[PDB]
């Protein structure tokens, strides 16, 4: 099952304040109205995760990011224990350790240079995704230094990927993102990104280069059956 | 621990405030290698690790890169490229029982030399001539291991010592242990070269009237240059201006 | 460029190509 | 007759400890290191010397 994106899995990309402002800015993000898997397994990682999900019971208590399939993020009880050691575990609920429908809970996870980080937003609910927006706060930091590939949910839930889209991101005047326009959407969308605003006033503007792109590789060389005497050359019996 | 069996505490995601060490005057020796000892409280590294571990008085010397003997090589070695600091003291009135305290070992007869950080916890009988032991001990055949049976009263050569050499891992990673940087004061309403947490620059700081959200903890104005900054240890948010210019 | 009426009235825009002929990229050459 | 020399300053020393001499001990222990390296037999005078001390 697959369902749409819409607007989700927008957070804010530093922790630098901005008011009554449009900032563009080019980070791992969700793409708008992108293809999300549906999960009502260990999943790739690429190039950082978007994940979601809608609880009755709060079924879903972790997960487990890494390689040869490592971290351990579990919300057991009251206080989320996350920690980094080889582990033998279909899971089911040592240089870094740290102790902190109804419900949507969105989550973004991604690895840059060693820092795995960890973005969220807790929002009411009353199907799958729902049509809106809202940004995700970082609330988690880990100076890990860990290679990850794939990653497991460990208890519904949906899986998106992060791609190095640029955005537009519109503060209100308290420093909230309101609003975000994704640059590669659609050509409305571009021509929001290059005017740096969320309104368009008629007329016609220039807003990227078309150029058309290469098929296949064409490689050419005279008609040459013999090897060079290197050999006569570096392994001569006298020079 | 034992020197044979030397133990590694692993010291991580922490302030390595080592002026505790340098300046408690109570370590015979704290010396450092690689690092001035006084400079230590200015670096990060990935890890530290402490290994702990006893020997006699005159075995403090082998403590050392490029150093040999019985404990240098048969029981804690460190390479030629070791950085770290090495910190000993006299525990005679501690570690020392009437009669001898002989709890801790050390290996006196081995075939070969150690490898850097190499912890050898065997107890197979050393084979000393040319006949095999068999598990048995004898002429020719010993336990590689002897006690210190440290003493009260024995010369301070022979007087326990208590040895934790400080091993500085320093590799490309995310800073896990820094050093004790520490802050001044705030000073508001005068021209001030600053510094918070990395960011810095010279300007007025006011009290501001703006509100940042829980995580964010300076901002920027349009053409991308800071006029607010969030006090690190109030949490309060101050004004940035520039600091008074214009041509006379 | 992205030839478009103002967003207070309508979203729906055209693009033209500049200098191509449209077998290279309602289609007007 | 080194193999011979150093059981004799092996037992040594496994007296010294019996004999409640920590301190003699640990100096013949370290005559017992040198030796083995080396082809110096006056260390088995040295470990008899210290033993006739303790005794
Ligand atoms: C996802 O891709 C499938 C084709 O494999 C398509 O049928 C489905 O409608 C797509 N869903 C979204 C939200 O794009
Ligand atoms: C969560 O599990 C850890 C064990 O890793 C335990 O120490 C902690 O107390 C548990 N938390 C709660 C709220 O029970
Ligand atoms: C992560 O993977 C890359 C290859 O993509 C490898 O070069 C690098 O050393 C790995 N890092 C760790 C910590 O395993
Ligand atoms: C900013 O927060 C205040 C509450 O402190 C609220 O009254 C105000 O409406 C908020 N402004 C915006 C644009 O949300
Ligand atoms: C010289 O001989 C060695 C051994 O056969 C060979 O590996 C090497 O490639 C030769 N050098 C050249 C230039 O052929
Ligand atoms: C900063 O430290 C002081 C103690 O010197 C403490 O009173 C104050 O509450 C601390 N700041 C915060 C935000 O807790
Ligand atoms: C522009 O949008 C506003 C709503 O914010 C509307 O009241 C106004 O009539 C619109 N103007 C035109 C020309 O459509
Ligand atoms: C486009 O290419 C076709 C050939 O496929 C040609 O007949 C036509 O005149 C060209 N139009 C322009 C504007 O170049």
């Amino acid at each position: 099952a697959y369902t749409n994106s819409f607007t989700r899995g927008v957070y804010y990309p530093d922790k630098v304040f901005r008011s009554s402002v449009l900032h563009s800015t080019q980070d791992l993000f969700l793409p708008f109205f992108s293809n999300v898997t549906w999960f009502h397994p260990v999943l790739p990682f690429n190039d950082g995760v978007y994940f979601a999900s809608t609880e009755k019971s709060n079924i879903i208590r972790g997960w487990i990011f890494g390689t040869t399939l490592s971290l351990l993020i579990v919300n057991n009880a009251t206080n989320v224990v996350i920690k980094v050691c080889e582990f033998q575990f279909d899971p089911f609920l040592c240089t870094f350790e740290y102790v902190s429908f109804k419900n949507l809970r969105e989550f973004v996870f991604k690895n840059i240079d060693g820092y795995f980080k960890i973005y969220s937003k807790h929002t009411p609910i009353n199907r799958d995704l729902p049509q809106g927006f809202s940004a995700l706060e970082p609330l988690v930091d880990l100076p890990i230094g860990i290679n990850i590939t794939r990653f497991q949910t460990l208890l519904a839930y949906y899986v998106g990927y992060l791609q190095p889209r640029t955005f537009l991101l519109k503060y209100n005047e308290n420093g909230t993102i309101t609003d975000a326009v994704d640059c590669a959407l659609d050509p409305l969308s571009e021509t929001k990104c290059t005017l740096k605003s969320f309104t368009v006033e008629k007329g016609i503007y220039q807003t990227s280069n078309f150029r058309v792109q290469p098929t296949e590789s064409i490689v050419r060389f005279p008609n040459i059956t013999n090897l060079c005497p290197f050999g006569e050359v570096f392994n001569a019996t006298r020079f | 621990a034992s020197v044979y069996a030397w133990n590694r505490k692993r010291i991580s995601n922490c302030v390595a405030d080592y002026s505790v060490l340098y300046n408690s005057a109570s370590f015979s020796t704290f010396k450092c290698y690689g690092v001035s000892p006084t400079k230590l409280n200015d670096l990060c590294f990935t890890n530290v690790y402490a290994d702990s571990f006893v020997i006699r008085g005159d075995e403090v010397r082998q403590i050392a890169p490029g150093q040999t003997g019985k404990i240098a090589d048969y029981n804690y070695k460190l390479p030629d490229d070791f950085t770290g600091c090495v910190i000993a003291w006299n525990s005679n009135n501690l570690d020392s029982k009437v009669g001898g305290n002989y709890n801790y070992l050390y290996r006196l007869f081995r075939k070969s030399n150690l490898k850097p950080f190499e912890r050898d916890i065997s107890t197979e009988i050393y084979q000393a001539g040319s006949t095999p032991c068999n598990g048995v001990e004898g002429f020719n055949c010993y336990f590689p291991l002897q006690s210190y049976g440290f003493q009260p009263t024995n010369g301070v050569g022979y007087q326990p010592y208590r040895v934790v050499v400080l091993s500085f891992e320093l590799l490309h990673a995310p800073a896990t242990v820094c050093g004790p940087k520490k802050s001044t004061n705030l000073v508001k309403n005068k021209c001030v070269n600053f510094n918070f947490n990395g960011l810095t620059g010279t300007g007025v700081l006011t009290e501001s009237n703006k509100k940042f959200l829980p995580f964010q903890q300076f901002g920027r104005d349009i053409a991308d240059t800071t006029d607010a900054v969030r006090d690190p240890q109030t949490l309060e948010i101050l004004d940035i201006t520039p600091c008074s210019f214009g041509g006379v | 460029s992205v030839i478009t009426p103002g967003t207070n009235t309508s979203n729906q825009v055209a693009v033209l190509y500049q200098d191509v002929n449209c077998t290279e990229v309602n289609v007007f050459q | 007759d080194k193999e011979w020399i150093l059981q004799k300053i092996y037992e040594i020393m496994r007296l010294l400890d019996e004999l409640g001499h920590a301190e003699a001990s640990m100096r013949v222990s370290d005559l017992i290191y040198e030796f083995m390296k080396k082809g110096d037999e006056r260390l088995l005078e040295e470990a008899e010397r210290l033993l006739e001390e303790v005794e």
